[PDB]
RNA sequence: AUGGAGAGGAC
């Protein structure tokens, strides 16, 4: 029905792409000191409208709480480090037979999720729980 | 009486919260973690499996068992299996369970420390129930089982201390509190402009009186009166937490005193 | 991978509160947060214990052997 | 590890009495440093932590997708409806000792994984044992039950420290020591010593 | 030839790694039940032991210096100054 | 597996750095550290 | 290389490595698992028969143990089977392979091995668990940390290889190293943290705790000092018990900014013999630093008492802190409100002038800064007027938070952070930059496609006009993103090309050593220095000291 | 949850991984070093497939 | 014994300005005993500074340059590990060859 | 065991430096007018407003491990409101006709300033100020 | 793997003895009992309690590492009493302050409801 | 650039002068050039300074540069370490860099330099040059399984 | 056993 179109980088050169449907286009208007500084539309000539920009990162990023507030190594280096994660790999665990396999016994749905996760199926299958956990200097171990 | 203090705020089956008056913070601590680790208590340390056609692995059930929380009250007539001079256990150390389940049904079948069955000789000990404060009388669900599934094992419960494993702690959380307006300066509060206005009252604000900026530090204060609140998990009643908590922090002075004297 | 038989940090039996929290969900409309507290699940460690829980042997069930 | 790069393993465990202590009686389930958090600046950690106390004592699901309007303000204005402190901190009790905790600690659930890397799959610890048969030097790996490379940059170590003995005996005593004949004349190992 | 007793150029102290190695080399003689030439006092260590016979100047051992032309000083352990 | 079944791999002038162009087909961040930084990429 | 050079050898182990508040500085912690497998031979003499055939009787695997009696004709009894592990008679000469044990002296290491301190002498402690244990303290020279780094430990199988190690390479006689002729190990982290908080002259520590801390040294000589205060009730000051860690006759004094025998601001440092008369104690003194105690110290009172030293500091600091606490949150990254107005209004007033310039400059008023493009004057002057609103900004927000800020703690203290951590974790991050520049157009004319063609300002060209506090946006997000793309390449690229610069300054200096007529020499005898560092002198032995014969006026040298 | 993309090739599962190359049939220019004596070039990988 | 009295210079330089006597007598107030100290100390300290021949000085400088070249990571020149890179591989054709002028 | 320095002084300086527990204070003799201090106080044990007027006196008296006090049971040699032990680390002649020591009670400072006193006043382990009112 | 069994945080091991005690040389009339399989519940509360008592002129104790279960308390007395009475007191005291906190207790809780 | 000189006083003051920066390098000819100070000329091609000013004023200027990668960086290591490096490139003659070309070029003996990058053809003509083998180089006799004269090796002990 | 590949740990 011509609302959605496939763009490769090639053609990606000659339009130009608003970053968010609304915000980025409705005519012309006070605020809140703590959401983070945006620019606006500017340039209204616009072919295009982002899907969503958290799209941009891929399955292993897609679960970094608050990725957008992390020094991106950081970000990186837990992306090495999510698929090393024990949890459920698969529901069928007790019929396969693998050299390895590791299930973490009580897997937990992260408490603070990403909107992501939910096509990635992370709740249903999550590898990680939920530590009450305490940012103290204390015995000094 | 005479000495320390004690005032019950609330009382149920399963909370009391009382005030503590005249007694040290050493006192007052050192019984809070008694409390947590050291009142004896009845779990499952064995168990031995006949069949386990289960979706759950063997010892990851076994596991399961041993947090189950079991009627401890008569546990002072119980004895430690590594004392008792029977080889392994027996009706002197020990409680003997067993579990049999097999899914019957379309429908998932379930596994409630209520179907679990006392086979040792208690005699006359009031101890070994598996506890069930459950509204409809099945407490804790041990596993599922579909269709054709099957579950046959044999506990065998020992007496242990939360120290050991934390499955003998009577526990559940023990709340804790002095000096409820810093009037000692124990803390010192972070703020970003107003101490007070950022961190909240404590409910034991009704009880002190404020300190009025009109009054310069009372350098002699000592911490007493200790707002504390303990909570059980059942295998003991309330009462009996504290009054055992106290019982053995006694018990275990004791031994000092006497060990004194043998050497 | 059925709820966890005692909260870990603190220690309160959750056990056998699992059934009972679905039903205060779906059988009288609740809402999680009201759910948990009628189920005295009161302090945040225990609250999470129930909450975050994710029942994976009810998918386990389903392979037939 | 979080979920935001801060790898780290365990160096103690401590039972629940020794653990410090919330006034309602919470006490945390793992104990990371505060050193960890100013040269790394990893402020999505600090904000999931916060963000996923309230969720928990709500009842909701914190959302931490990236580009939102959710905000460390508005989520500590919902955390101080909960009747705690806007942002994490709790007074807490030493355990050993009852006392008030001086410092205020900032206390609460965030996301942990466990990762393979436990210890008792790398311990490996070798007083001598197989060769292989071309080198008579150790087997390579912990599998094959081997010993450890004393590399270039070692025997520079050694080199430097000027201990002879030892680095002559770490390549002699341990790895592969050997005696030979050899001629006075040519100067090869020739010589056919039917030794005995 | 060799090089004369009088006019040795070297440090008349002891170099560290000649200690660590007299130290060594009595240890490996003392271990092996070789004589012992103090008061052992309780010290039942082989190079504990070295190390009270070296701070009493009974360790009769002789250092060879090589210049490093080929040239050589012999010096004593019961001459060098041990101060370190 | 939902990572690995979706990657990239370049073989052998400035190919590890991260381009404008990989805006939105590729992951800004999931790429291996040493060895093969931002030659290995990730959908 | 990989067969002569370089053998892979016996007695060795590897594993997980922790810390451990409680081992002395030159201690290390084994398994006991691996204290069971590693052997060392011992001859039978009169002096150990008795601990010796006693830990025969033992056998293989019960600690203080043995495998392997050894024989006159030198052949194996085997302790884990053989028929007369529970018979031995055990003759003078014959070797017993005893399990290791506490004190052996043993080579540790972590890689790679960069320099000399990168293998050092411990004195074992065999202990439960299977990490190896060593001193925080020690974390340094082995560039070590917890997050599952692992380390080798080497046992020596002679009299003289022992010997070797604890007389050449013990962990003590390297504190003070000749790379830099200043210590080379210091206090770090918790303790460099909560020392700085115990000697603010507001921290005050009654009895009991006085006691106790006292305690906790343990060359204490059992004397209480007399408190500061005495007066309405008795106080001690943080200065004071900590003045019991340190010995006697150590004279220390410094100077900073304000300092002035009054040190109004507790600046500065000094130590008037074993008790420290004025100063906030932080990483300048206790530190791994040029003139600070552990250099002084060691030279003043032999590396043994300096070993010592940092297990006294430890064992109190980290006592008196477990009872204090200290911690961190997002508290101590929001900045006040007008500060936030500030800061933001700082940084509109550099994008106000970014545009002015390239007003400027499209309209052709713009002059060339002498040999450069038009267009790399106006790029310069961008960048500048973007990196100083990065800083104003950020150092606008350093001056807001209170001294009760957490980071800004660890920054007094010297233990974690520095100014630009809170620029952005609070400000502003700043430019995003990649191969010297900002962020170049990888489409045409544009940055992304986002953006129109031939547009040069701030954010389009990688102006992350936010904080981490506030966010970075998506544009910002993945720009950020290509910035730290070139960082972890070349940490990756560095370790490859250093790995190797080393390699070869390590094989063209191999063979130079210092020879007995103080000459430096080669495998040649060729002479590279006829007086070693032109001087003859040790590195470790030499200290910055002033020579005041040669500045101020003629008058005052004359008076 | 299985999301297949993989193989089985005696029993063990093998994932294709996807191959970076340059386009065929693009025309590219290139400036040229400069101890060099061929200083720009324009170059195209012919590909039919 | 010019080798000697050469190495020997910039430390009395020091040694002399410190133990001059307008100073001995006036800032420090030694006495007879203690100054006999003062100087029997200050020999014995010197003589334990002399660089102990054994010393492997060599492989200890390789490693001292090498070791903090690999803590260098990020206007004018080439500098870091590419110019340590050059200096050390004599290289013919430097990314920044540069003039001081006075 | 004896006094070594006696006098009252006018208090002209609060100073919380950043501090909640002390305060460097400044005061001038009632008697001398060649004479003033500068003294760290405990100002949450001994609370002190400006324009205050403390008597302040130096013994050395009434060394073997401070035993827990018994002291109206003892002899307090106090009575005063406020007592601290510290030790004596520079005298610096200010020249003349005026003469300053300086004192460090556990890193709380104090710098007196005179000409008399001198006299009295030993290069010494010593040192107990008294404060009253 | 190289975990010790948990038992023996509180049971005595090959002839352990539960109490030591030793001359300490640094100071006169003092001396450092050692006290196997304890810890802070015990150490903390015979410390605090040695503090009242006040013929007692230092009290102090301290668990040196935590794999295990035990401590030191080093005590000094005013010469004439010695140190184990010291000791023999402060335990009596605790016992019948605690003993006194039981009744307490009861007397309390035999008032309730539900 | 600021400059510390000698006060007509005594006392050391910042008088700051004026400086001229290049891109590129000819110390040949600019060093002839009136109107300038020829006695405090500097490139940082320390290879040029070399060929004008000759091999020991090249070893002061090479050093010159090391020292001044070290210090741009914070570090500070020991002038013993960065001289002794310098003053063994600077000991042939010329500048002899760490290479195979540079260093392991030089007749020590054999073992020696075939522990380093050519390890063969170092080998090769060593057997058809018929090279002797001291065997004093550290190297020589961690191949042999011997005691390197190495701190504790670099003596004898007797009686 | 040998020989090769790939993933991954620490800087
Ligand atoms: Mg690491
Ligand atoms: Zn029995
Ligand atoms: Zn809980
Ligand atoms: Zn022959």
């Amino acid at each position: 029905e011509g609302l959605v179109e496939y763009i490769d980088a090639e053609e990606e050169e000659s339009i130009l792409i608003a970053m968010q449907p609304e915000d980025l286009e409705p005519a012309e208007a006070d605020v809140d000191p703590a959401k983070r500084i945006r620019v606006s539309h500017h340039a209204t000539t616009f072919t295009h409208c982002e899907i969503h920009p958290s799209m941009i990162l891929g399955v292993a990023a897609s679960i970094i709480p608050f990725p957008d507030h992390n020094q991106s190594p950081r970000n990186t280096y837990q992306s090495a480090m999510g698929k090393q994660a024990m949890g459920v790999f698969l529901t069928n665990y007790n019929v396969r037979m693998d050299t390895m396999a590791n299930i973490l016994y009580y897997p937990q749905k992260p408490l603070g999720t990403t909107r992501a996760m939910e096509y990635l199926k992370f709740r249903e299958l999550p590898a990680g729980q939920n530590a009450i956990v305490a940012i103290a200097c204390y015995s000094g171990y | 009486e005479e000495g320390p203090q004690v005032k019950i705020r609330e009382a149920s089956k399963d909370n009391v919260d009382f005030i503590l008056s005249n007694v040290d913070l050493a006192m007052a601590n050192s019984l809070r973690r008694v409390m947590i680790a050291e009142i004896p208590t009845l779990a499952i340390d064995s168990v031995e499996v006949e069949t386990n056609t289960t979706v759950l692995a063997d010892e990851f059930i076994a596991h399961r068992l041993g947090l189950i929380p079991l009627q401890s009250m008569d546990i002072e007539q119980l004895e430690y299996s590594r004392d008792c001079f029977c080889e392994d256990h027996c009706d002197k150390c020990s409680v003997v369970l067993t579990l049999q389940a097999f899914g019957e049904s379309e429908s998932t079948t379930n596994v409630y420390s209520k179907d679990l069955v006392i086979v040792s000789n208690l005699m006359g000990r009031n101890i070994g129930h598996p506890i069930i404060q459950d509204k409809e009388g099945n407490g804790v669900l041990i596993c599922k089982l579909r269709k054709g599934q099957e579950l046959k094992l044999t506990c065998v419960a020992k007496k242990g201390i939360a120290k050991e494993h934390a499955k003998w702690g009577p526990a559940a959380a023990i709340e804790f509190e002095y000096d409820p307006w810093n009037k000692l300066k124990h803390t010192d509060y972070w703020y970003e402009q107003d101490s007070a206005k950022e961190w909240p009252q404590s409910k034991n604000c009704e009880y002190e009186d404020p300190p009025n900026e009109g009054d310069p530090f009372d350098y002699k204060a000592q911490a007493d009166t200790f707002y504390m609140n303990v909570e059980s998990v059942g295998s003991i009643p309330v009462d009996q937490v504290v009054v055992r908590g106290i019982d053995t922090l006694q018990k275990k002075v004791a031994s000092i005193l006497l060990a004194l004297t043998q050497m | 991978m059925i709820v966890p038989v005692r909260c870990f940090s603190c220690g309160k039996v959750v056990g056998d509160k699992w059934e009972s929290y679905l039903n205060l969900l779906q059988e009288d409309e609740l809402d999680e947060g009201t759910a948990l507290s009628r189920l005295g699940l009161k302090r945040y460690c225990c609250r999470r214990m129930i909450l975050t829980h994710v029942d994976l042997i009810e998918k386990f069930l389903r392979y037939n052997p | 590890a979080s979920r935001h790069g801060q790898k780290g393993t365990i160096g103690i465990t401590y039972r629940r009495e020794d653990m410090p202590f919330t006034a309602e009686g919470i006490v945390p389930d793992l104990i990371i440093n505060p050193h960890a958090i100013p040269s790394r600046m990893t402020v999505a950690h600090l904000i999931e932590c916060l963000l996923s106390k309230v969720a928990a004592l709500s009842g909701n699901e914190g959302d931490a997708s990236p580009f939102t309007d959710i905000t460390v303000e508005g989520i500590s204005k919902l955390l101080r409806e909960h009747g705690y402190q806007s942002r994490g901190f709790e007074v807490m009790y030493n355990g050993h000792t009852g006392k008030k905790l001086m410092a205020q600690i900032f206390f609460g659930p965030t996301y942990y994984q466990r990762l393979r890397h436990m210890v008792d799959d790398k311990i490996h610890a070798r007083a001598r044992g197989p060769m292989q048969v071309l080198t008579r030097q150790p087997v390579e790996g912990r599998s094959r039950d081997g010993g450890l490379r004393f590399g270039e940059m070692e025997r520079d170590c050694m080199i430097a420290h000027g201990a002879a003995s030892f680095l002559k005996e770490r390549l002699m005593e341990a790895s592969d020591a050997f005696r030979v004949h050899i001629c006075g004349i040519c100067g090869l190992m020739t010589v056919i010593a039917k030794l005995n | 030839k060799a090089i004369p007793k009088d006019q040795r150029a070297t440090t008349p102290y002891m170099t560290k790694y000649e200690r660590a190695r007299i130290l060594g080399t009595r240890a490996l003689q003392i271990s092996m039940n070789a004589p012992v030439f103090v008061d052992l006092e309780g010290e039942t260590d082989p190079l504990r032991i070295a190390m009270k016979e070296l701070a009493e100047k009974k360790i009769p051992l002789v250092i060879r210096r090589y210049l490093p032309d080929g040239s050589f000083e012999d010096w004593s352990v019961e001459e060098l100054i041990v101060d370190l | 597996t939902l990572s690995h079944l979706r990657r990239t791999n370049t073989p052998i002038a400035k190919p590890r750095q991260l381009h404008n162009t990989h805006w939105g087909l590729v992951c800004p961040a999931e790429t291996p550290e040493g060895q093969a930084c931002g030659l290995v990429k990730n959908l | 290389r990989g067969n002569l050079m370089g053998k892979r050898v016996d007695f060795s182990a590897r594993t997980v490595i922790s810390g451990d508040p409680n081992l002395e500085l030159d201690q290390v912690g084994v398994p006991k698992s691996i204290a069971k497998t590693l052997t060392y031979p011992e001859v039978v003499t009169p002096y150990n028969i008795d601990r010796l055939t006693q830990l025969v009787r033992n056998g293989p695997n019960e600690h203080p143990g043995a495998k392997y009696v050894i024989r006159d004709s030198g052949d194996r009894i085997d302790l884990r089977y053989s028929k007369r592990a529970g018979d031995i008679q055990l003759q003078y000469g014959w070797k017993v392979e005893r399990h290791i044990m506490d004190n052996d002296p043993v080579l540790f290491n972590r890689q790679p091995s960069l320099h000399k301190m990168s293998m050092m002498a411990h004195r074992v402690k065999v202990i439960p668990y299977s990490t190896f244990r060593l001193n925080l303290s020690v974390t340094s020279p082995y560039n070590a940390d917890f997050d599952g780094d692992e380390m080798n430990l080497h046992v020596p199988q002679s009299e003289e290889t022992r010997a070797e190690l604890s007389q050449l390479c013990a962990v003590p006689l390297q504190i003070v190293s000749p790379q830099s002729n200043k210590p080379c190990m210091g206090i770090v982290q918790d303790t460099l943290c909560g020392i700085r908080k115990l000697t603010l002259r507001d921290t005050f520590i009654e009895l009991d705790q006085v006691l106790n801390m006292l305690y906790w040294v343990p060359d204490w000589d059992g004397v209480i000092p007399t408190p500061a205060i005495i007066k309405p009730k008795p106080l001690w000051s943080g200065k004071q018990i900590l003045s019991v860690a340190i010995p006697n006759g150590i004279h220390l004094q410094r100077f900073d900014e304000g300092t002035t025998l009054l040190s109004p601001k507790d600046n500065g440092m000094l130590i008037i013999d074993g008790q420290i008369i004025f100063g906030v104690v932080e990483k300048k003194t206790v530190g791994s630093s040029n003139g600070g105690l552990i250099h002084v110290v060691t030279r003043e009172k032999g590396p043994q008492v300096c070993a010592k030293l940092f297990g006294n500091i430890q064992k109190v600091v980290n006592f008196w802190l477990l009872h204090n606490g200290f911690s961190t949150g997002i508290g101590d990254t929001i900045a006040d409100g007008p500060t936030m107005r500030e800061i933001t209004e700082t940084i509109a007033e550099a994008k106000k002038k970014v545009l002015d310039v390239t007003k400027e400059a499209q309209a052709n008023l713009l002059t060339a800064k002498h040999g450069m493009t038009l267009r790399e004057s106006f790029e310069d002057n961008v960048v500048r007027f973007l990196n100083e609103a990065r800083d104003k900004a950020g150092r606008l927000a350093e001056v807001n938070l209170k001294d009760l800020n957490n980071v800004k703690q660890m920054v007094m203290a010297g233990s974690k952070g520095s100014f630009i951590n809170i620029a952005q974790m609070s400000a502003c991050v700043g430019q995003q930059s990649v191969e010297g520049k900002r962020i170049a157009f990888g489409f045409v004319d544009r940055t992304l496609p986002h953006f129109s063609k031939d547009d040069y300002s701030p954010e389009s060209k990688g102006f992350v006009e936010n904080s981490y506090l506030r966010g970075l946006t998506p544009q910002e997000f993945f720009f950020h993103a290509m910035g730290g793309r070139e960082g972890l390449i070349d940490t990756a690229v560095k370790t490859a090309e250093t790995g190797y610069i080393q390699r070869r300054l390590v094989k063209a200096l191999e063979d130079i050593m210092v020879h007995y007529d103080n000459t430096t020499r080669n495998s040649l005898g060729n002479v590279i220095q006829f007086i070693y560092g032109e001087d003859g002198m040790d590195a470790a032995h030499i200290e910055k000291q002033s020579l005041d014969t040669i500045g101020g006026s003629d008058a005052a040298f004359e008076k | 949850f299985d999301m297949g993309g993989y193989f089985i090739i005696n029993g063990s599962e093998k994932v294709l991984i996807a191959q970076e190359r340059s386009a065929g049939n693009i025309v590219q220019v290139f400036k040229k070093a400069a101890p060099s004596p061929i200083s720009h070039v324009a170059e195209i990988r012919s590909a039919l497939e | 014994q010019n080798a000697q009295r050469d190495a020997v210079t910039l430390f009395c330089c020091l040694l002399r300005s410190r133990l001059a006597t307008r100073r001995v007598l006036q800032e420090y107030r030694l006495t007879k005993q203690a100054f006999d100290w003062v100087l029997s100390n200050i020999e014995a300290q010197f003589l334990r500074s002399v660089v102990h021949p054994g010393e492997m000085v060599g492989v200890l400088a390789a490693q001292s340059i090498g070791e903090p070249a690999t803590q260098m990571t990020l206007k004018k020149v080439t500098s870091g590990v590419p110019r340590l890179k050059e200096i050390l591989n004599v290289a013919k054709n430097m990314k920044t060859p540069s003039l001081t002028v006075y | 065991s004896n006094t070594l320095f006696d006098d009252i002084f006018q208090v002209s300086e609060v100073d919380p430096g950043r501090y909640n527990k002390v305060c460097r204070i400044e005061a001038a003799s009632t008697t001398q007018d060649q004479c003033k201090l500068t003294l760290d106080i405990n100002v949450e044990l001994f609370p002190v407003a400006a324009q205050d007027s403390l008597t302040v006196t130096i013994a050395s008296s009434l060394t073997r491990s401070w035993r827990p006090p018994q002291a109206g049971d003892r002899s307090l040699a106090d009575d005063y409101d406020y007592v601290m032990y510290g030790t004596a680390y520079k005298f610096e002649e200010v020249s003349k006709d005026l003469i300053a020591v300086y004192y460090s009670f556990g890193g709380l400072l104090m710098r007196l300033e005179g000409n008399y006193r001198n006299l009295n006043n030993l290069k010494q382990e010593n040192a107990y100020l008294l404060i009253r009112r | 793997m190289n975990a010790p069994d948990r038992f023996e945080l509180f049971l005595l091991g090959e002839g352990e003895s539960k109490l030591k005690i030793d001359p300490d040389t640094k100071a006169p009339n003092a001396v450092v009992i050692t006290f196997e399989k304890e810890d802070h519940t015990l150490g903390n509360l015979i410390r605090a309690e040695l503090l009242n008592d006040r013929k007692v002129l230092f009290a102090a104790y301290k668990v040196e590492h935590p794999f295990f279960a035990r401590f030191k308390l080093r005590i000094q007395t005013t010469e004439g009493y010695d140190p184990k009475d010291a000791l023999k007191n402060a335990c009596n005291s605790i016992i019948n302050k605690l003993g006194a906190l039981k009744t307490n207790f009861e007397t309390e809780w035999n008032l309730q409801t539900l | 650039y600021d400059r510390k000189v000698p006060s007509p006083t005594g006392e050391y003051v910042k008088e700051p002068e004026w400086v001229l920066e290049t891109d590129g390098v000819n110390l040949s000819e600019v060093m002839t050039v009136p109107g300038i100070d020829p006695t405090r000329i500097y490139t940082n091609s320390f290879i040029d300074i070399m060929e004008v000013l000759g091999i020991e004023a090249g070893r002061a200027a090479l050093y010159k540069e090391v020292y001044n990668v070290i210090a741009s960086d914070g570090s500070y290591v020991n002038y013993r370490h960065m001289a002794l490096l310098v003053d063994v490139m600077t000991t042939q003659g010329g500048l002899t860099s760490v290479t195979r070309h540079g260093f392991n070029r030089s007749n020590t003996g054999a073992l020696m330099r075939c522990s380093f990058e050519e390890t063969v053809e170092i080998l090769f003509e060593a057997g058809a040059s018929a090279e002797l083998d001291d065997c004093r180089g550290v190297s020589e006799n961690v191949i042999l399984g011997q005691m390197a004269p190495i701190g504790t090796g670099a003596f004898d002990v007797m009686i």
